[PDB]
C-alpha cells in the first residue's frame, strides 16, 4: 500500500514598468 | 458511521442553547427558504462584506427550524456544517480523502432531503486538489444535494465566475450590512446575551454610543461587527476594573512602603500610621469581598435566570404541558424581587466602582482603539488644552492669530464640533520663509503627540512633477509598486489621528492639488491597492510664501482683513480658486519685531546652553553681547534664519576654536562677555 | 415567485397568532388553578379550530 505526497509547483508572477515621457 | 464522523449540526447546538439570539434578517431567511424550495439552482450562496455573520444568518436559519418558525416542508429537516479540515488531516493513502467524500455525498444521498449541507467558507470547496467541484457536479447535477454556501465579495468573483457550471448551480443571495437601527436590536439581543457572560450592566445610551461612533470612527470593518467590538472590550474593561482595584492598591503600595520604613526604623508612631492604615485596607477590602459576593449572587442569579429560560424553551421546542408556565410562574416572581433588591443594594454599596457600562468606557475604548481622543476631559489634557497660546509661545514668538486660529481647530476638534464630512481644520499658511512657518507645525506635533517627526512633514520638491503622485497615493495594481503601498495613505492608515504638513505647496504640479481637493473636502481617498482612507481625523497644513513682496512691503499701514483679501486674491492668481475656497482658513504672516527677535535668540542661547551642559560646559552671558547679536542679526528680508545664523558665527566659531585648542576648564562658568566688537570668553 | 407562492401556501398567519394567544392563556389559567380565561380560552379555541378547519 502506497501513500502521496504534497508538491510545491512555486513560480512567480510578471511584471511591469511605467513610462513617463514629459511635454516640454 | 461517516456523517457525524465530519459533521457538524448546528441544529443540536440550537438545541444545546450555544448559539445566539439571530435579530431581523426576515426578508433574508425568507429568500433563503424560497432558494431552498426551488427546482433547479437550489443552492444558494451568501454575499456580502465581513462582518455581516454569514455563520449568523445560516444559524438563525437553523434555530427558525428548530422552533418551528420556518414553513412546513422544511420541518424535520437536518442542517449539518462540515469542515473540510475535518475530512482531510488522516488522507495519507490516494483516493482515501476521494472515498470519504463519496461516502459522506452517498450518505446525504441517502437522507433524501432531510439534510441542508452547510458549508462554510466555500471557496475551500473550490480547492482541494478533480477534487469537490467536478466530485460535487454530480450533487451538483441533481439537486438531493442542498447546499448552502458562504464568502466573501471576493472569493465569488475569483472563483465562481470562472467556473460555469458551478456558477450555474449556484445562487447570488447579496447579504447587506444593515444600518444603525438593525444594528442596535442585534446589540440589545447581544447585550442580553453578554451581561449574561461578563458579570455586568449595560446601559442602553452606551448602545447608542457604540452604534454612533463605530459609525463614525472605524473606518476599516462594518456594522454590527465593530460595536461587537466595543462592547465586548468594554466588558472586559468592566471585568478586569472590578477584578483589580486601585484604591486597594495604592494603599497596598502605601501600607508596604511603611512597612519596609518601619523595619528600617526598627521612636517610631510609623507602627501605628502602618496599622491604621493596614486596619483601612482591610476594612475597604471587606467592603470589596462584600461587593463581589453581591456580584456573585447577581451573577448566579442571572445564571439561573438563563437556566430556567433553556428549559422553558426546551418545553416550547418539544411541547410541555403546565410544568413550564408552573415553573416560569413560580420562579420569577422570587428572582424579579431579589434580583432588584441586589439591584439597589449594588447602587447602594458600590464605592471602591461601577458595574454600567457607560458611554465613558466605550469612548476610552476607542480612544485606546485606534486613538482618536474622544474620551471627555481628564482635565491635565484639558488644563494644557487650555493653555495653549502660552505652550505655543514656548516656543513660537509672535504671530499670534496665527497660534489663535490654530489652537480654535484643536479646541473645536476636542469639543466634537466637527463636521465628519470633513477633516479637523486645515490651513495654508503665508508669508515669507523663516518666520516660523514649518516649525509652528513642529510645534504642534511636540505637543500634541511629543515629537517632531512623529508628524507627516513632506516637502513638496518631492513633487514637482506629474508623475510622482505615485510617491503618495501610490502605484496602481500589477506593477512592482503593489507591495508598498503609498507614504501618505500609509501613514494616516496607521495612526489616523496625526498632523500632516505638506510645507511649501506651490512648487508642485497641480494634480498633486487634484488630489488634495479629494483631500480637503471628503477625507475618503483612493489608496494604491483600491481601496479607500480615512482622512476625517486629521490636520492637514500647507504652507507658501506667495505674498512676499506684498507682506514685506505692506505690513504695515493696513488691517489683518485686507491684507487677508489682497494676498488672497494673489493666491487666486496662483492656485485654482476651489483650493483656497477648500481652505479652513488662510493665515497670513508678517515681519518681525525686535521683541521677537530677542525671545529667539533666548530660545536659541537656552538650546546652545543644553547642549553645551549635555557637553558639560557652563555659561553665563552678557546680554550686553545679545543686543550686539540683535543689532547685527537683524534683517526685514527675511527674519530669523540671519539672527539664527550670525549668532552661530559670533558665538560658536572662536568658541569652538578655543573648545577644541584644549584651553576651557570645564566646570568653569564660561562667561560670555564682550569685546569692542567680538564677544569673548573668559575662564573666571 | 413559486417559492414565495408555495411559502405563503406552506403555513398560516393568524392562526399561528392565535395559537400562540391560546397557549399564552393556557399557561396563564394554569398559573391560576376568578377565572373567566377558562371561557375565554373556549371560545379562542374554537376560533381556531374553525380556521384551521378551513386551512
Ligand atoms: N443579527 C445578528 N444576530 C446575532 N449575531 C450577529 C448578527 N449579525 C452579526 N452577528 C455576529 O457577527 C459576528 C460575525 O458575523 P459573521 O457574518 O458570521 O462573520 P463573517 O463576516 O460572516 O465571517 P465568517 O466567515 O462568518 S467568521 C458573529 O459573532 C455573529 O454572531
Ligand atoms: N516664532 C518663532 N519661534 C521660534 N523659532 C522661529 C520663529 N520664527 C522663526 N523661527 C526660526 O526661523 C526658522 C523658521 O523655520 P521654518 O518654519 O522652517 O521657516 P518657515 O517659516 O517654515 O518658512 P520656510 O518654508 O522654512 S523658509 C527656524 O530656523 C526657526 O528657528
Amino acid at each position: 500500500a502506497a501513500a502521496a505526497a504534497a508538491a510545491a509547483a512555486a513560480a512567480a508572477a510578471a511584471a511591469a514598468a511605467a513610462a513617463a515621457a514629459a511635454a516640454a | 458511521q461517516a456523517l457525524k464522523k465530519y459533521t457538524i449540526d448546528l441544529t443540536e447546538r440550537a438545541e444545546q442553547g450555544k448559539l445566539d439570539p439571530v435579530i431581523g434578517r426576515d426578508e433574508e431567511i425568507r429568500r433563503t427558504i424560497q432558494v431552498l424550495q426551488r427546482r433547479t439552482k437550489n443552492n444558494p450562496v451568501l454575499i456580502g462584506e465581513p462582518g455581516v455573520g454569514k455563520t449568523a444568518i445560516v444559524e438563525g436559519l437553523a434555530q427558525r427550524i428548530i422552533n418551528g418558525e420556518v414553513p412546513e416542508g422544511l420541518k424535520g429537516r437536518r442542517v449539518l456544517a462540515l469542515d473540510m479540515g475535518a475530512l482531510v488531516a488522516g488522507a495519507k493513502y490516494r483516493g482515501e480523502f476521494e472515498e470519504r467524500l463519496k461516502g459522506v455525498l452517498n450518505d446525504l444521498a441517502k437522507q433524501e432531503g432531510n439534510v441542508i449541507l452547510f458549508i462554510d467558507a466555500l471557496h475551500t470547496m473550490v480547492g482541494a486538489g478533480m477534487d469537490a467541484g467536478n466530485m460535487l457536479k454530480p450533487a451538483l447535477a441533481r439537486g438531493e444535494l442542498h447546499c448552502v454556501g458562504a464568502t466573501t465579495l471576493d472569493e465569488y468573483r475569483q472563483y465562481i465566475e470562472k467556473d460555469a457550471a458551478l456558477e450555474r448551480r449556484f445562487q447570488k443571495v447579496f447579504v447587506a450590512e444593515p444600518s444603525v437601527e438593525d444594528t442596535i436590536a442585534i446589540l440589545r439581543g447581544l447585550k442580553e446575551r453578554y451581561e449574561l457572560h461578563h458579570h455586568v450592566q449595560i446601559t442602553d445610551p452606551a448602545i447608542v454610543a457604540a452604534a454612533t461612533l463605530s459609525h463614525r470612527y472605524i473606518a476599516d470593518r462594518q456594522l454590527p461587527d465593530k460595536a461587537i467590538d466595543l462592547i465586548d472590550e468594554a466588558a472586559s474593561s468592566i471585568r478586569m476594573q472590578i477584578d483589580s482595584p486601585e484604591e486597594l492598591d495604592r494603599l497596598d503600595r502605601r501600607i508596604i512602603q511603611l512597612k519596609l520604613e518601619q523595619q528600617a526604623l526598627m521612636l517610631d508612631m510609623l507602627n501605628e500610621e502602618l496599622s491604621d492604615k493596614e486596619r483601612q485596607y482591610s476594612e475597604l477590602e471587606e467592603e470589596w469581598k462584600a461587593e463581589k459576593a453581591s456580584l456573585s449572587g447577581t451573577q448566579t442569579i442571572k445564571a439561573e435566570l438563563e437556566q430556567a429560560k433553556i428549559a422553558i424553551e426546551q418545553a416550547r421546542r418539544v411541547g410541555d404541558l403546565a410544568r413550564m408556565s408552573e415553573l416560569q410562574y413560580g420562579k420569577i416572581p422570587e428572582l424579579e424581587k431579589q434580583l432588584e433588591a441586589a439591584t439597589q443594594l449594588e447602587g447602594k454599596t458600590m464605592r471602591l466602582l461601577r458595574n454600567k457600562v457607560t458611554d465613558a468606557e466605550i469612548a476610552e475604548v476607542l480612544a485606546r482603539w485606534t486613538g482618536i481622543p474622544v474620551s471627555r476631559m481628564m482635565e491635565s489634557e484639558r488644563e494644557k488644552l487650555l493653555r495653549m497660546e502660552q505652550e505655543l509661545h514656548h516656543r513660537v514668538i509672535g504671530q499670534n492669530e496665527a497660534v489663535d486660529a490654530v489652537s480654535n481647530a484643536i479646541r473645536r476638534s476636542r469639543a466634537g464640533l466637527a463636521d465628519p464630512n470633513r477633516p479637523i481644520g486645515s490651513f495654508l499658511f503665508l508669508g515669507p520663509t523663516g518666520v516660523g512657518k514649518t516649525e509652528l507645525c513642529k510645534a504642534l506635533a511636540n505637543f500634541m503627540f511629543d515629537s517632531d517627526e512623529a508628524m507627516v512633514r513632506i516637502d513638496m520638491s518631492e513633487f514637482m512633477e506629474k508623475h510622482s503622485v505615485s510617491r503618495l497615493v501610490g502605484a496602481p495594481p500589477g506593477y512592482v509598486g503593489y507591495e508598498e503601498g503609498g507614504y501618505l495613505t500609509e501613514a494616516v492608515r496607521r495612526r489616523p489621528y496625526s498632523v500632516i504638513l505638506l510645507d511649501a505647496v506651490e512648487k508642485a504640479h497641480p494634480d498633486v492639488f487634484n488630489i488634495l481637493l479629494q483631500v480637503l473636502d471628503d477625507g475618503r481617498l483612493t489608496d494604491g491597492q483600491g481601496r479607500t482612507v480615512d482622512f476625517r481625523n486629521t490636520v492637514v497644513i500647507m504652507t507658501s510664501n506667495l505674498g512676499s513682496d506684498l507682506i514685506q512691503e505692506r505690513f504695515g499701514e493696513l488691517d489683518y482683513a485686507h491684507m487677508k483679501e489682497l494676498v488672497l486674491g494673489v493666491v487666486s492668481h496662483n492656485f485654482r480658486p476651489e483650493f483656497i475656497n477648500r481652505i479652513d482658513e488662510v493665515v497670513v504672516f508678517h515681519p518681525l519685531g525686535e521683541q521677537h527677535i530677542a525671545s529667539i535668540a533666548q530660545i536659541q542661547l537656552k538650546r546652545l546652553y543644553k547642549r553645551l551642559e549635555e557637553r558639560g560646559y557652563e555659561i553665563h552671558i552678557s546680554d550686553e553681547a545679545l543686543k550686539l547679536l540683535s543689532e547685527n542679526g537683524y534683517d526685514p528680508v527675511y527674519g530669523a534664519r540671519p539672527l539664527k545664523r550670525a549668532i552661530q558665527q559670533q558665538i560658536e566659531n572662536p568658541l569652538a576654536q578655543q573648545i577644541l585648542s584644549g584651553e576651557l576648564v570645564p566646570g568653569k562658568v564660561i562667561r560670555l562677555e564682550v569685546n569692542e566688537d567680538r564677544i569673548v570668553a573668559v575662564q573666571h
